[PDB]
């Protein structure tokens, strides 16, 4: 007659790992380890991202007319970029400071576009040919839609004064530009004047721009380059540009509004109609699981990025037959 | 393991009862039978728990990437930004991996040390009226039966 102390075994195939054995089999164990996404791009909480397809930030923000379908968008929730969007400076050039831009556009969710200064509005200038045709639309020859490139009128290009206050409550994203000609005589087929310069300023802004001439090979047929400056207007400030020539004016500027939280992507899927609480590169994730495998850059709630291949605490104790 | 118990002493485990981590196995003239431990399982189950929830907690405040980019003159800042990324993923890497493997150690030795003092709490009980085998049983001297096992687990057990 006989009383005997034991404990649990099972079928449990489960395997956990120690510092001194691998491989222990046991009775019961918790994964904690997410490994799965879904390979889609989704809204998060509801709210759809800005997916720039072929256009990059430059493209949608100056209007490259491949990228007509960024004339104006709405909220997002994140932004996603392909690496290398084919569409972004038709006529080619440089735009400064365009990685801080980029970064800012990571506090932001909104960028409403409004009309600061008429088409209209230059009538001692031309305001009708300044297109190329490394800008192309309906087979013809266009330019950046939301900033204007003068041209010089009845042979002359008086000298321009243009402001404009910020009456608005956020922060004004403008963006403005200069050209960069061929050779001397381009500079005066297209404004006359010799010796110009783009100046601007605001309350911070202190800004005199010279076009720069060299000889360079041709970007989409050509050799001109165009030359892009931002400066963010605070409410209230104003803005002057003065300017005799070279002048790529601005139409539309936008209205930054801050409710912040986002940040770009970089993928090349597209819209997977699907929502989610988190969201990386490679697919969304819908997990209770504390870590996951997935990608570095994510966005929502999402679980703690590791390494790990294999994660598995133990919790019940070693399985012996 | 640590404590001598699990896979020691006691050679194995009971592929038999699936009440608890932890129990019995009594053997008189009424019969035979499996029986976990309540008190023990429990508190060890309690004890598990925390454990895991404590591994997740103290994990939810590490590191997290934010995305930029350089132009091709900033090579030196873009790298300074990747190897800080890497960095942190690498140390909080580390430090999952190893806080899963030191716990998992613990958590085996956990159930042993729990196997070897409920073991303990029977021998130091039957005192002289049963005999310690050394298998983990205890086998005593006068006829017990199923009213008398149930005084052991009871925890209710002598006459005193
Ligand atoms: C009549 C003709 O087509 N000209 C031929 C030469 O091509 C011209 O070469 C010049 C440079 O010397 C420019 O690249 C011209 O391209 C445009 C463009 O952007 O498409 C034409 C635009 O109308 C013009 N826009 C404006 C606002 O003036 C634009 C700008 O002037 C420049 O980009 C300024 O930088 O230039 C291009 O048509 C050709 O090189 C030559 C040899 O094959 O033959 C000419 O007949
Ligand atoms: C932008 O215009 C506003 C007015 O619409 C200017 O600020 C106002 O200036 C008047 C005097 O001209 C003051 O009495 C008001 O108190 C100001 N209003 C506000 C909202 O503060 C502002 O100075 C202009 N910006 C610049 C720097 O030219
Ligand atoms: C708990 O201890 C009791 C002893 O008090 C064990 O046996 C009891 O025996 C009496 C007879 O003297 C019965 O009337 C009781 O039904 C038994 N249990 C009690 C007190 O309810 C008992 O086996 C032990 N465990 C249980 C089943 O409670
Ligand atoms: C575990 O083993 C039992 C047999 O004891 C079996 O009934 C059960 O389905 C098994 N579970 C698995 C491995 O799916
Ligand atoms: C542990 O077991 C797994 C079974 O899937 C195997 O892939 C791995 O190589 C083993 N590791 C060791 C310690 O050999
Ligand atoms: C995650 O999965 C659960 C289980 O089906 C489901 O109820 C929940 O809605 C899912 N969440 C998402 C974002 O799909």
């Amino acid at each position: 007659d006989q009383i005997c102390i034991g404990y649990h075994a099972n079928n449990s195939t489960e395997q956990v790992d120690t510092i001194m054995e691998k491989n222990v089999t046991v009775t019961h164990a918790q994964d904690i380890l997410e490994k799965t996404h879904n390979g889609k791009l989704c809204d998060l909480n509801g709210v759809k991202p800005l997916i720039l397809r072929d256009c990059s930030v430059a493209g949608w923000l100056l209007g490259n007319p491949m990228c007509d379908e960024f004339l104006n968008v709405p909220e997002w929730s994140y932004i996603v970029e392909k690496d290398n969007p084919v569409n972004g400076l038709c006529y080619p050039e440089n735009f400064n400071d365009y990685e801080e831009l980029k970064h800012l556009l990571s506090s932001t969710n909104h960028f409403e576009k409004i009309r600061i200064i008429p088409r209209s509005s230059w009538s001692n200038h031309d305001a009708s040919s300044g297109v190329s045709s490394a800008c192309p639309y309906n087979g013809r020859s266009s330019f950046f839609r939301n900033v204007v490139w003068l041209i010089k009128k009845n042979n002359a290009y008086p000298t321009i004064k243009r402001s404009y206050n910020n009456t608005n409550q956020e922060d004004l994203l403008i963006l403005w530009g200069i050209h960069h000609p061929n050779d001397a005589a381009e500079q005066t087929k297209l404004y006359q004047n010799p010796t110009t310069y783009v100046s601007v300023g605001t309350s911070t802004l202190n800004q005199r721009s010279v076009p720069e001439i060299a000889t360079r090979p041709k970007v989409n047929g050509q050799s001109g380059r165009m030359e892009f400056f931002w400066t963010i207007l605070k409410p209230n400030d104003a803005i002057n540009f003065e300017s005799n020539g070279n002048f790529i004016a601005p139409e539309y500027a936008y209205k930054i509004v801050k409710k912040g939280g986002s940040a770009i992507m970089k993928s090349g899927l597209e819209y997977g109609n699907c929502n989610t609480k988190c969201q990386t590169p490679m697919g969304a994730i819908n997990s209770s699981m504390p870590f996951h495998n997935i990608h570095p850059l994510t966005i929502g709630e999402c679980p703690k990025y590791v390494k790990s291949g294999r994660l598995v605490l133990a919790t019940g104790l070693r399985n012996v037959p | 393991g640590l404590f001598g118990a699990i896979a020691g002493f006691i050679e194995g485990g009971w592929q038999g009862m699936v009440d608890g981590w932890y129990g019995y196995h009594h053997s008189n003239e009424q019969g035979s039978g499996y029986a976990a431990d309540k008190e023990s399982t429990q508190k060890a189950i309690d004890g598990t728990t925390n454990k895991v929830n404590s591994i997740i907690d103290k994990m939810n405040t590490q590191f997290e990437a934010v995305g930029k980019e350089f132009n091709n003159l900033e090579r030196r800042i873009e790298n300074l930004n990747k190897k800080m990324e890497d960095g942190f993923l690498d140390v909080w890497t580390y430090n999952a991996e190893l806080l899963v493997l030191m716990e998992n150690e613990r958590t085996l030795d956990f159930h042993d040390s729990n196997v070897k003092n409920l073991y303990d709490k029977v021998r130091l009980q039957l005192r002289d009226n049963a005999k310690e085998l050394g298998n983990g049983c205890f086998e005593f001297y006068h006829k017990c039966d199923n009213e008398c096992m149930e005084s052991v687990k009871n925890g209710t057990y002598d006459y005193p």
